[PDB]
């Protein structure tokens, strides 16, 4: 099985940028598609984006199409998330997922994802700076 | 006698139970391997392409299946019409000969109505032609026998070299089918079973399609006349 | 006479040219609409998903088609069970050969070749036995009296073996009024296109379909045989007059 | 119409920032991409991106270094190739085939709309 460790959450100004990371320490030599999800305080879990195991193709949800960029360091097995021009609607717990059975894109919540991350709290402040 | 009708019925019923047991033993282990393969191939496709949602895959898989049911092959950019002057003539012959392959079938409302009436009047028309060819074949068989069960083996073996072996060679070189697949097509065709898993002029000559129906016509009227000549002796015996 | 063989051959040939012209006129406009739709749907999929190569699409379409040909539906998450395999064997013997399911294995195709070779004449002897018993029941101005009774037996048979089962298929399978009759006609004529197959709800549904095929097939073949026997006798009187 | 902007000399290990604005009034939707014609080799695909920008593709030659971006409001694609190699010295064209033929081959011989092409040289 795979094990996911995150790094990048925290307080950020409105309009700023969010830089997250997620390293897959699991020795699962089969290949797995990775992704990023966010659980809003009042809403359900939403997909942010996805990226294949090799990193040759990525996907971005309609809520963050032109702002986010899912990167991947295949040598160190790590995914990255760079969300530019932040809004108070982005305030959520950001989890990284990795289902190597094709169930990552199953739904918008990822209720069928095999490996889940620890989750990192991201809070977007505005005026209160 | 009615006693022999119940006896023949019981023999037919146990033959289907026996055959069914053999068919399951050969096909069901492979059927389970095919079910696991498509499920795996879909789960790999969705994992390698994170852009395609599992429902977006199912939607396209349904479109491909829908086109195949209609007759148009989803594979390829030419999506070679099945209803051209010659291919539609061959389809009509497929109905008349009670073969009914099923690779192509009348999907329209009017086509199904016309096919119902076409078979009703067309099948007895072909039966009269088969009777005519069987009468001329019977006179040749009667003269070849003169020059009773030993002679029946001679006519059946020779027929399997000209109408069964010879055309299977042509199908193996033209269609590129296996040695077994070429014989299996010939047998299923001449027995008017018409599974449709293999059909002449599948997917890529002008004389090829009319030479297949002529082989069906001569090959069908030869083996039916041999079975009727035996059936004539069975009625007397 | 050989003159009548060439005449019957020409009549059969023009009937296929005539039928083929009608079939093309009904099916080809729809065939073109189906060909344009799949081509468009594939060109949209490749445009919407820049990650999937046109060959990578062809490879998956082929896998879906391969699984469909084998009997397993690619859509979703057995055809060879005790009863379904028995019905398949009967489908071979009756020369119907639907084709929805077919022997995909190497050994299954070999067994099917031999199974049809010996099985089709076995069924013919059973059809002969049922036709003899049906002929005695059927038996229980001179030329028109014998033909008047032939119309009575043919019309009644189309109410019991054709009309009555089509009602059952329309309510059980949910098929259209035309689709229910079209299935009955294509099944009873041993054509077996496979576009519609009984049992696609009840365990007694599969054995009741083969029994309908058995009685329905042996009734219409016996009527064609008892009519063909009278037609052979009438052809002898017609040959002596003209 | 595909107008490009970003070509030029860049030192080894540096970064290349290309752009391609689609001035064509084709209100059907089209998948865009980036290609490069090497001096001695044939035309190769660099990457691709859908009309909306919801999904991108990167060739195996540059998957870990490049990033195909898109400004949907101004209908423009961007290419940010970092840690450049000498092997990246080529003419970079931007393509836009809205009929599914962008990914057809590795050269893009079936692409509908082609860009002007920008010369890129890596020292
Ligand atoms: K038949
Ligand atoms: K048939
Ligand atoms: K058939």
């Amino acid at each position: 099985q795979v094990q996911l460790v995150e790094s990048g959450g925290g307080l950020v100004q409105a309009g700023g940028s969010l830089r997250l990371s997620c390293a897959a320490s699991g020795r699962a030599g089969s290949g797995y598609a990775m992704g990023w999800f966010r659980q809003a305080p009042g809403k359900e879990r939403e997909i942010v984006g996805a990226i294949s195991w090799s990193g040759d193709n990525t996907y971005y949800a309609d809520s963050v199409r032109g702002r986010v960029t899912i990167s991947r360091d295949y040598a160190q097995n790590t995914v990255y998330l760079q969300m530019n021009s932040l809004k108070p609607e982005d305030t959520a717990v950001y989890y990284c997922a990795a289902d190597g059975r094709g169930n990552l894109r199953r739904g918008t919540a990822g209720r069928y994802v095999e490996y889940w991350g620890q989750g990192t709290q991201v809070t977007v402040s505005s005026h209160h700076h | 006698k009615w006693k022999t009708v119940v006896a023949i019925f019981v023999v037919v019923v146990v033959y289907l139970v026996t055959g069914g047991l053999v068919f399951r033993a050969l096909e069901q282990p492979f059927e389970s391997s095919q079910k696991n393969t498509i499920a795996l191939e879909k789960a790999e496709f969705l994992r390698d392409h994170v852009c395609v949602s599992p429902q977006e895959l199912e939607t396209l898989i349904q479109h491909a299946l829908d086109a195949d049911n209609a007759g148009v092959s989803p594979i390829g950019n030419s999506s070679s019409s099945h209803w051209d002057l010659g291919s539609a003539f061959f389809f009509a012959g497929t109905v008349i000969t009670t073969i009914g392959y099923g690779n192509i079938a009348p999907s329209t409302e009017g086509g199904k109505i016309f096919c119902i009436l076409y078979a009703i009047f067309g099948i007895p028309l072909f039966g009269f032609l088969l009777a005519g060819i069987g009468d001329q074949l019977g006179t040749i068989f009667g003269k070849s026998i003169a020059r009773r069960v030993i002679s029946t083996i001679l006519f059946i073996l020779a027929g399997c070299i000209v109408f069964v072996t010879i055309p299977a060679v042509i199908f193996k070189y033209i269609e590129g089918w296996t040695a077994l697949e070429s014989i299996y097509f010939v047998v299923v065709t001449l027995t008017t079973v018409g599974f449709g898993d293999f059909v002449a002029g599948g997917n890529a000559r002008e004389w090829y399609k009319p030479l297949v129906w002529f082989w069906i016509l001569v090959g069908l009227a030869y083996f039916a006349a041999v079975l009727s000549m035996i059936g004539d002796w069975l009625r007397v015996l």
